[PDB]
């Protein structure tokens, strides 16, 4: 089956250019259809950016076709997006999609890739444990990191029930995120419960055990 | 270059109800398209050409409209219909989409399980102090939390975050973090987190003293 996966930088400085790729498997970009580039967020607003057809080029870009360029590498089977003189207004998550012919619709979409345009510097998170309250709900606090995202698992992903990871809130160029996990009173503190945090952008990974302090 | 407005932005419905969302176009469009986007999954085409149902789409969905007004209706709502729906057009175009309508599932009221956390010693050594309050598994996403330090309501320095509706039980959760300086924290004694929700006339109070 056809999958489609995006790639590119997570953070880009203002006025620089942005480059993203879309790799497709299970189908060749030369056979048929036009595999496009679309962007969404933050307020859910969407914008179709352009497409490149199976015959190459024949591409179109919305009227904002002045800083954009979509190209392809038929030997590696992937198309690319080049946006220039990027600004803060360009932070969003990008999706590459395939437009089915005849039936005017997009039938295959990628996983999406988020791009932040900011002069702010990457900052590693401080991970704090939160030892527990009422039938034992424990927590983890990840604060002061930039940019998004961080990955948080409880006990190497083994524990998934009762978990609630709350979305990151930006408080002056820095982010703060948290998570709670509810377990039975008999489980903890005898059975260890550690919080696993990973922040790729600053290459930070830390395991924080919730001790009954 | 038509702008598409989907109203209502969000709505809830219980299984068995008749649902109807709308898509307005700044100027006439010749037949709209509707996509359904289940949380945590690719969008799927639902309706093509204003009324034509795509294959694999349940008969309960219908589409209608003409000119600058288009609507999506679900005769009978099913749990599995909770998702975001987008309208799209291509007539007088560059093609454009709408910002979607989030159809959430209505369910029985549920009060939150509140938990409070003093700041970790590790954090204190750095000179900062955050008090966290978790309010978990409650229905009307609408809840008001209050932070009180020695009786006074602290309204600044708080960050609130809710999770999307829970896949397994149509419930919500939220966290409220009160960040302070170590020295303002130690200059006080009681830290309270108060929740006011539809389920209780009196608020839920969770506190701790240093």
């Amino acid at each position: 089956e056809v999958q489609l996966q995006e790639s590119g930088p997570g953070l880009v400085k203002p006025y620089q250019s942005l480059s993203l790729s879309c790799t497709v498997t299970g189908y060749s970009i030369t056979s048929d259809y036009a595999w496009n580039w679309i962007r969404q967020f933050p307020g859910n607003k969407l914008e179709w950016m352009g497409y490149i057809t199976y015959s190459g080029t024949t591409d179109y870009n919305p009227s904002l076709k002045s800083r954009i360029s979509i190209t392809r590498d038929t030997s590696k089977n992937q198309f690319f997006l080049q946006l220039n003189s990027v600004t803060t207004e360009d932070t969003a998550t990008y999706y590459c999609a395939r437009y089915y012919y005849g039936y005017w619709y997009f039938d295959v979409w990628g996983q999406g890739t988020t791009l932040t345009v900011s002069s702010a510097k990457t900052t590693a998170p401080s991970v704090y444990p939160l030892a527990p309250v009422s039938s034992v709900t424990l927590g983890c606090l990840v604060k002061g990191y930039f940019p998004e995202p961080v990955t948080l698992t409880w006990n190497s992903g083994s524990l998934s029930s009762g978990v609630h990871t709350f979305p990151a809130v930006l408080q002056s160029d820095l982010y703060t995120l948290s998570s709670s996990v509810t377990v039975t009173s008999s489980t903890w503190p005898s059975q260890s419960i550690t919080c696993n945090v990973a922040h790729p952008a600053s290459s930070t990974k830390v395991d924080k055990k919730i001790e009954p302090r | 270059d038509i702008q598409m407005t989907q109203s209502p932005a969000i709505m809830s419905a219980s299984p068995g109800e008749k649902v109807t969302m709308t898509c307005s176009a700044s100027s006439s469009v010749s037949y709209m398209y509707w996509y359904q986007q289940k949380p945590g999954s690719s969008p799927r085409l639902l309706i093509y050409d204003s009324t034509n149902l795509a294959s694999g789409v349940p008969v309960r969905f219908s589409g209608s409209g003409s000119g600058t007004s288009y609507s999506l209706t679900i005769s009978r709502m099913e749990a599995e219909d909770a998702a975001t729906y987008y309208c799209q057009q291509w007539s007088t175009y560059p093609l454009t989409f709408g910002a979607g309508t989030k159809l959430e599932l209505k369910r029985a009221d549920a009060a939150p399980t509140v938990s409070i956390f003093p700041p970790s010693s590790e954090q204190l050594t750095s000179g900062g102090a955050s008090v966290v309050c978790f309010l978990n598994n409650f229905y009307p996403k609408d809840i008001n939390v209050k932070w009180k330090i020695d009786g006074s309501e602290r309204q600044n320095g708080v960050l609130n975050s809710w999770t999307d509706q829970d896949s397994k039980d149509s419930t919500y959760s939220m966290s409220s973090t009160l960040t302070l300086t170590k020295d303002e924290y130690e200059r006080h004694n009681s830290y309270t987190c108060e929740a006011t929700h539809k389920t209780s006339t009196s608020p839920i109070v969770k506190s701790f003293n240093r």
